[PDB]
């Protein structure tokens, strides 16, 4: 079925691979060669997960967990039951995410729009690949990756953090958090702002973008503007993920001691290192 | 390359925009500030005017006194020495009264009293600022969504600083004013409550925080993707749907099988954001009042 | 247990919230249609919301949604298959007919107004006090198409007054008439403005504005649609670069 305004946009073209072979929809979904790739990788993935479930001996989704090979395997392959399936499922996962991004590119091309969405998405994928691929390769073993399980992956977050003390003290991690919290602040403000203008007090006319600038200037002395704010949200959220990837790519590789102790470089600068008093003298 | 519209290629400037008037008392607006060509590559170049009536003066004064109180304590901890003050900046901490004082105000200045003074000033600064968000909306005839959203953030802060300490019977449960000390507090809070990953409200709060990054990356990217058709003019796309709004919906319909409208995406937005701190504050408020140990609780409740 | 009561309640609330949000996002484009424009049998499990009315400023009326959906324009496309789900081929020139990535919507044929009821977008020549404040000024630069040929010259910038931003470049053609190019679809360079989307011969067909000192929302949509369409439809004339 189609949206009321949709038909005029469902023209041939835009595909990256296959000409018109896969230029069609199933219901609302565009297919394309990357739709077929996505389905294949996802489908194989889910089947391997399900099989892993069988070898774990559970079907509870709060218990199913697929763990990477143990550290002893290094960066080699492992038997299916003992890490192999994780390695295959990771390849399927990566294949599905990239296929999804590339399908998104095909959709942009057909729609005549910019490529900003899949570009943004590629940041998420790179964050994923940092945890399951790049970091483990630099650390020399797949077993440093997180396992695929609803709760078991949370165990991995917590064990990995406490390996370096309170992980709060990772400076890239502080920046990352700042971007996340700022992004959510920006999202609340923007949603509230547009809605406040579209849904004014009872009986009154819709406000204008000019009212939106006025509100913010009245409140904080500045307005970023309607282009600005969409640029901002995109920057805040992509920066949050970039710094997340960064904060983990350095952990266990260039820095692997307790993160609190990193801050001693500042405290020990020579001009104040030995001045008495304060917390550190 | 296609130009991607993250930064502007050419800036134009006109006379300072003094804003809409509606019901605003114009005696309380400043003149305009300077223009910043630097900001203008990315957003608007104009700074000001700002509106400062009595509630604004109150809020700022109070906010500054919150900051002066903390900073006074920091310089004292630094032995009045500027080198030490910069060196140890993130280590200084203004700490609330000991458990022994409960909720009283009887503690000495160097050992709790200053913390209460600082919190007192923060409380006034934030709530008067909350009042500003309502009142500036009202003067412009606008909806109150911002004030309602800000309230969700106020909720977490109130729970951490005021409600939960009161319910627990002492100020020793509130958060210290310090960069590192507050991070230590957060970590300790989890440990002592049996690990916040087992608090379903903490999990939800994460879903929403990540979700806000997902959603604003989606939305920001989408609007910029359709900026070649005037997409960022959202109010007028609401009032008169254009090919911007239609391409945006259909991107998502074709990708994931459903889509939003230009108005509606803002409702997904406000709520994704606001539920971060709503669920968050519930999670914290329950901790140690009703649940001492989330691991334990999780064993008895799914 | 009070925490169990709160999480149970929260899930009930979140399901109602999602319900409400999905129905709010059905105020445009629904009910769903078959490819021939008739109502589809399967509308989904979410019903349409109760209408709301927006009061538009400056005597421009109201909008009530949901309401009767209708394109209000001919769609020059035809089926290429005997079953649902396939593309629809342009029956003429998709750029002229305004289909595919060249599509436009039948927006109001009036200009967008600012808070004070004045046209939001003006040529900088008619915009008191407006001037280029930073970056390379494009006025005077020749305009190049993806065929690497000159299609004309920049004679003004059309600016958003309230938001103080460049929205279009006005470009004079070989015959003396002008067209608007979206600012997001041009690359201002030191010695030219380059337009990837259109080859030089397609510039004449950019849809003209009926009054030379304003644009209407309908006109913006035709211009923006047409230029975006060129990414796909001028691909044959687009040299490697
Ligand atoms: C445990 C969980 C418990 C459950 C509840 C938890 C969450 C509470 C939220 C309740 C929302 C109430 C809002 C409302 O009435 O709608 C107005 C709103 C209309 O907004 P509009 O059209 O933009 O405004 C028109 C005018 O401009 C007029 O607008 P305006 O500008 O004058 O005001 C904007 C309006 C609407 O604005 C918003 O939507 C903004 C969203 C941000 C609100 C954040 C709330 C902050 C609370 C902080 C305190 C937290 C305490 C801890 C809890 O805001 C309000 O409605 C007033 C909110 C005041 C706060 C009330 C809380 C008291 C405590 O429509 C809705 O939001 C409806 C939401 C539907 C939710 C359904 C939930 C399902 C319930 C269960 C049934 C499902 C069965 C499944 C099986
Ligand atoms: C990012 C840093 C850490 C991490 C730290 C945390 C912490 C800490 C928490 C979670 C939580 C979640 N994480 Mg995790 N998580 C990581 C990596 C991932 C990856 C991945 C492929 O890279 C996935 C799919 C998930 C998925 C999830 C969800 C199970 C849960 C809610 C997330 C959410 O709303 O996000 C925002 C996204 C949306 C709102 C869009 C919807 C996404 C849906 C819900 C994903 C469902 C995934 C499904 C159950 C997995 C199987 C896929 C199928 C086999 C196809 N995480 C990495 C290892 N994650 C929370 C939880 O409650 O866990 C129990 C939580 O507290
Ligand atoms: C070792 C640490 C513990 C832990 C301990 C805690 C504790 C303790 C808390 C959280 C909380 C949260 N944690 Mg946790 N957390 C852990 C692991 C994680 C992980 C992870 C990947 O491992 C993630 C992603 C998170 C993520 C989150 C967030 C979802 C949530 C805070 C939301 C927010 O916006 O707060 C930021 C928003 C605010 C603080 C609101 C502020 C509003 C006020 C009004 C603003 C005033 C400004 C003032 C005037 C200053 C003005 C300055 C001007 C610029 C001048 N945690 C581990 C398990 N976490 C909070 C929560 O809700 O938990 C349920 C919380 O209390
Ligand atoms: C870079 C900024 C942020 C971002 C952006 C972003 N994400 C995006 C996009 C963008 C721009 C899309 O366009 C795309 C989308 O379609 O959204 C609707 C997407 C997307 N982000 C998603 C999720 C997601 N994004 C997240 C994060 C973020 N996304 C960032 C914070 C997170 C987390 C945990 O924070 C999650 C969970 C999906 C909804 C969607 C991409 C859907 C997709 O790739 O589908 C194809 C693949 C499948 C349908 C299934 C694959 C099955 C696998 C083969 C097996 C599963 C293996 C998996 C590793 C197990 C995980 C177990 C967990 C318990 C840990
Ligand atoms: C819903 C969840 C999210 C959220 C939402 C949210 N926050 C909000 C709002 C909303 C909806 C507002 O409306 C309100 C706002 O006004 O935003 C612009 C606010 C707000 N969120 C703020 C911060 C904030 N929000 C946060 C979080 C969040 N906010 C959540 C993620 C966080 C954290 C910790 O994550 C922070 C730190 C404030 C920007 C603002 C509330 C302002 C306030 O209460 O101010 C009182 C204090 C003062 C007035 C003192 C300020 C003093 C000045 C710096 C004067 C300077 C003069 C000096 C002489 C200059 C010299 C120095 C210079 C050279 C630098
Ligand atoms: C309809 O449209 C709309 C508009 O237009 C009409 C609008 O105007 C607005 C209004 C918007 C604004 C006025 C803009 C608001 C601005 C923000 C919300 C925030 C912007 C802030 C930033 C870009 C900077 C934030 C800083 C970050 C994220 C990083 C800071 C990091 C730390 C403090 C980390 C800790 C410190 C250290 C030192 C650790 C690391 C140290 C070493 C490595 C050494 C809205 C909402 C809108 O909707
Ligand atoms: C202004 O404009 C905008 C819009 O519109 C005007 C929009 O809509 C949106 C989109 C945003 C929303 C609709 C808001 C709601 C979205 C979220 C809260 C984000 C999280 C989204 C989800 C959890 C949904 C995830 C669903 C997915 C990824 C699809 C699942 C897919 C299937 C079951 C089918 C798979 C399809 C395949 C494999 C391709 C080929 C198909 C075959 C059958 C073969 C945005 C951002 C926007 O800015
Ligand atoms: C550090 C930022 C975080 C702050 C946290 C709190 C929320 C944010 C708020 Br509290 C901050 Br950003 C606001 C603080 C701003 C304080 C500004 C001082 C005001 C001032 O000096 O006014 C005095 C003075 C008196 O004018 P008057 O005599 O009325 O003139 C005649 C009136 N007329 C023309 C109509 C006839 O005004 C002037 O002439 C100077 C103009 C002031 C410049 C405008 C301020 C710009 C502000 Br500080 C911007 Br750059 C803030 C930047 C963004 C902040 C974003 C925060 C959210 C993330
Ligand atoms: C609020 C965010 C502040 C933005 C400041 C950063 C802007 C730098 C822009 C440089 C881009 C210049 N140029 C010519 C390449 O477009
Ligand atoms: C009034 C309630 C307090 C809740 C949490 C307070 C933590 C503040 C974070 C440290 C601020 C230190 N600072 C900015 C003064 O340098
Ligand atoms: C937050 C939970 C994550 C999973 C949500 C999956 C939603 C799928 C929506 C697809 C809709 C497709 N269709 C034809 C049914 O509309
Ligand atoms: C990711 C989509 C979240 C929406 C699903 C939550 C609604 C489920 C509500 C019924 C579950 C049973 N219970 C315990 C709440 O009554
Ligand atoms: C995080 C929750 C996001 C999932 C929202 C689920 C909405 C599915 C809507 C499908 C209905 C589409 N339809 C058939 C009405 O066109
Ligand atoms: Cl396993
Ligand atoms: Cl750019
Ligand atoms: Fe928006
Ligand atoms: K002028």
């Amino acid at each position: 079925a189609l949206l009321s305004f949709e038909r005029k946009y469902r023209v041939p073209g835009g595909t990256l691979v296959g000409g018109n072979l896969f230029d069609f929809w199933v219901g609302p979904f565009y297919v394309g060669f990357f739709g077929v790739a996505t389905f294949f990788f996802a489908a194989l993935g889910i089947i391997l997960i399900a099989w892993s479930a069988v070898l774990q001996g559970t079907w509870n989704p709060q218990l199913i967990s697929v763990y990477p090979p143990a550290l002893e395997y290094g960066l080699g392959g492992a038997p299916l039951a003992k890490g192999g399936l994780w390695q295959i499922i990771t390849i399927c996962a990566t294949g599905a995410f990239v296929s999804w991004a590339l399908r998104e590119v095909e959709i942009c091309r057909k729609l005549g729009i910019g490529y900003h969405i899949p570009f943004a998405f590629a940041f998420a994928i790179l964050a994923y690949l940092t945890l399951v691929l790049f970091r483990p390769v630099m650390m020399g073993a797949w077993g440093y990756a997180f396992p695929y399980g609803i709760w078991t992956h949370l165990d991995w977050v917590s064990n990995t953090g406490y390996t370096y003390g309170n992980f709060h003290y990772n400076p890239a991690h502080m920046i990352a958090i700042s971007f996340f919290f700022t992004n959510a602040l920006a999202l609340a403000l923007h949603g509230a702002l547009v809605l406040s203008a579209a849904n004014p007090e009872k009986g009154k006319e819709m406000r204008t973008p000019d009212h939106e600038d006025t509100f913010f200037r009245d409140l904080v002395g500045y307005s970023i503007g309607t282009l600005g704010i969409h640029r901002l949200g995109l920057l805040l959220s992509l920066s949050a993920v970039f710094f997340s990837a960064l904060c983990m790519i350095i952990t266990g590789t260039i820095w692997f001691d307790q993160w609190v102790d990193w801050w001693q470089w500042w405290v020990k600068l020579p001009w104040w290192a030995n001045i008495p008093g304060g917390i550190n003298g | 390359a296609e130009y991607q519209n993250i930064f502007s290629q050419v800036q134009v400037r006109g006379p300072a925009d003094l804003g809409m008037t509606e019901d605003v008392n114009l005696a309380n607006r400043s003149g305009v500030g300077p223009f910043s060509t630097l900001l203008g590559w990315f957003g608007n170049a104009q700074l000001g005017p700002i509106y400062l009536g009595s509630l604004g003066v109150l809020s700022l004064f109070s906010g500054l006194m919150w900051f002066f109180t903390i900073g006074i304590w920091f310089w004292y901890q630094a032995g009045w020495n500027p080198a030490v003050f910069l060196r140890d900046l993130f280590f200084f901490s203004l700490e609330p009264p000991a458990p022994e004082y409960g909720l009283s105000f009887a503690a000495p200045l160097k050992e709790g009293g200053l913390w209460l003074i600082a919190s007192f000033f923060m409380f006034v600064a934030v709530w008067s600022w909350w009042g500003r968000t309502y009142l500036r909306a009202q003067a412009l005839g606008m909806g109150k969504h911002t004030a309602w959203a800000f309230l969700s953030a106020i909720w977490l802060w109130m729970v951490l600083g005021f409600i939960r300490p009161i319910l627990m019977g002492s100020w020793s449960e509130a958060v210290p004013y310090g960069i590192f000390s507050h991070l230590d507090w957060t970590n300790n809070f989890s440990l002592v409550h049996g690990n916040l990953f087992y608090n379903p409200f903490h999990g939800l709060s994460i879903a929403f925080l990540y979700g806000s990054a997902l959603l604003f990356a989606m939305h920001g990217a989408t609007i910029l993707a359709v900026s070649r058709f005037g997409g960022e003019r959202e109010l007028e796309q609401i009032a008169d749907r254009g090919t911007a709004a239609e391409r945006a919906a259909l991107f998502w319909r074709w990708t994931m099988g459903f889509n939003a409208t230009m108005e509606g995406i803002h409702r997904w937005a406000i709520w994704m954001a606001v539920l971060v701190t709503l669920t968050g504050g519930i999670g914290i408020l329950l901790s140690g009042t009703v649940v001492d140990n989330w691991y334990v609780w999780g064993q008895n409740h799914g | 247990d009070l925490a169990s009561l709160a999480i149970y309640s929260f899930w009930i609330f979140l399901a109602g919230l999602i319900y409400y949000l999905q129905t709010e996002n059905m105020r445009e484009g629904y009910p769903l249609e078959n490819e021939d424009g008739t109502p589809a049998a399967n509308q989904g499990p979410f019903p349409l919301p109760k209408p709301k009315t927006f009061i538009l400023p400056h005597g421009r009326g109201t909008l009530t949604v949901p309401g009767p959906e209708s394109e209000d324009r001919p769609i020059a496309l035809a089926r290429t298959a005997v079953s649902e789900g396939f593309p629809h081929a342009p029956t003429g020139d998709p750029m002229k007919d305004g289909v595919g990535p060249a599509s436009w919507v039948a927006r109001r044929d009036l200009p967008e107004l600012d808070g004070h009821g004045h046209n939001k977008i003006k040529p900088m020549k008619a915009a008191a006090g407006f001037h280029v404040s930073a970056g390379k000024n494009p006025i005077g630069l020749p305009v190049r198409g993806c065929d690497l040929e000159i299609a004309g010259k920049v004679v003004d910038i059309w600016v958003d007054i309230p938001e103080q931003m460049a929205r279009f470049l006005e470009v004079e053609l070989k015959d003396g008439s002008t067209r608007l190019l979206p600012m997001q679809m041009v690359k201002v360079q030191s010695n030219r403005v380059h337009v990837n989307a259109l080859s030089s011969d397609l510039f004449a067909g950019i849809p003209t504005i009926k009054s030379p000192t304003e644009v209407t929302l309908l006109e913006e949509d035709k211009i923006c649609g047409y230029v975006a369409g060129g990414l796909m439809y001028a691909a044959p004339k687009r040299k490697s670069v």
